[PDB]
């Protein structure tokens, strides 16, 4: 076969090893989801680093830089994100992994909630990829394997994440990622149906107004590993209904750099039919992890952020936030209080 | 070429979820 007995003797235990750190880690989740902060004139604000409001880095009158997200009440309830957003507060106060962008204070006031979490300094993937062009292969994989690794955490805990784009993956001070913005993440042990996420990024059964499950994240892990390799994604057009008719058709086109290897993995995650797609067999995320595309990543490795980062990005310092665009700078809270009874739990 | 079909569709730059 394929191994010899030392491989596959090792890639037995390998696994074995990794479904009991899940355990413990669910339990762990569990523990926190059943028994889960500050002010906003505890922090000074400084600038604006991202756009239902805006995101402000701010500095907590110990010294340390935090991201400050700022949600107009309103907005929300127009948008019919009321149960999205009280949620992604619960997720992010429950999970734990080195790849999850870290809460740590919480509250609101008369017209806006607000969520302040550790500051990622390096910018958003999105920017990187467009100023590169497009990633290496190997720098793509790199990238790939702290997804796939955070997928398998979330998966394991029943949470479908559901917004996979490179504007929502930051790059910390190592190189390594940050997965922001859980508004659609949502615990799924069966099926869900609503219509949700970025239209790029969408698996077909998504669009075809079907049920679903958690393999619409690895279809979507599919779209990010070729928006990374190619430079853009695997469907595009001028409009969304347009992208949608290219993502259902079942067909896609690879650039003729694109090694054999890849162009294998991405048919098995692109993959219209649910019975052959890839993290949805049998043989789960196993599937994925033992592909030759990912022979020489060391899973262990990458969890342990042991490995060299192929791209380190500019630090200057506590602060710095020159990895991030130039936005313009707002001020109010309003004297009466907005949607009290809606956000009550938040 | 498809680089230059993904720079005319106008969908070069951050994209928003369906629900804005
Ligand atoms: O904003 S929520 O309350 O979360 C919400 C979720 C789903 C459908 C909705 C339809 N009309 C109003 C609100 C709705
Ligand atoms: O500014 S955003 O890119 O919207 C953003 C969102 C959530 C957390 C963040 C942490 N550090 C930097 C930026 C962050």
């Amino acid at each position: 076969g394929h191994m010899g007995n030392a491989a596959a003797a090792k890639k037995g235990s390998e696994q074995e090893s990794v479904k009991e750190f899940l355990a413990k880690a669910k339990e762990e989740f569990l523990k926190k989801w059943e028994s889960p902060t500050a002010q906003l004139d505890h922090f000074d604000r400084i600038k604006t680093l991202g756009t239902f409001g805006r995101v402000m880095l701010v500095k907590h009158k110990t010294g340390n830089h935090y991201a400050m997200k700022i949600l107009d009440k309103q907005k929300v309830v127009k948008l019919k994100q009321i149960e999205h957003t009280l949620n992604e507060k619960r997720i992010l106060q429950a999970v734990n992994f080195p790849f999850l962008v870290k809460l740590e204070f919480s509250f609101k006031d008369n017209s806006n909630l607000y969520m302040v979490m550790e500051y990622v300094p390096g910018g958003e993937m999105f920017s990187h990829l467009r100023r590169i062009g497009r990633f290496s292969e190997p720098h793509a994989r790199f990238y790939a394997a702290q997804i796939v690794l955070t997928f398998e955490y979330l998966h394991s805990l029943d949470l479908i994440y559901r917004d996979l784009k490179p504007e929502n993956l930051l790059i910390d001070q190592q190189g390594y990622i940050q997965v922001t913005d859980f508004g659609f993440a949502k615990r799924v042990k069966g099926r869900t149906w609503t219509l949700c996420g970025t239209p790029e990024y969408l698996a077909p059964e998504i669009i075809l107004s079907k049920g679903y499950n958690k393999a619409v994240d690895w279809w979507a892990l599919g779209v990010l590993i070729y928006e990374m390799a190619a430079g853009y994604p695997p469907f595009f057009a001028d409009q969304p209904i347009q992208i949608y008719e290219k993502i259902v058709s079942g067909k896609v086109r690879f650039p003729s750099h694109f090694s054999s290897d890849l162009k294998d993995l991405l048919r098995n995650l692109l993959q219209v039919d649910l019975t052959k797609r890839f993290g949805n067999l049998k043989n789960g995320v196993n599937d994925i992890k033992n592909h030759k595309w990912f022979a020489t990543t060391d899973w262990i490795a990458i969890y342990q952020r042991k490995v060299e980062a192929p791209f380190i990005p500019k630090f200057k310092g506590p602060g710095d936030t020159s990895n991030f665009d130039d936005y313009e700078e707002e001020e109010r809270v309003s004297i009466n209080e907005k949607c009290g009874k809606e956000f009550t739990e938040f | 070429t498809t680089y230059a079909d993904f720079i005319a569709s106008g969908r070069t730059g951050r994209r928003n979820a369906i629900h804005d």
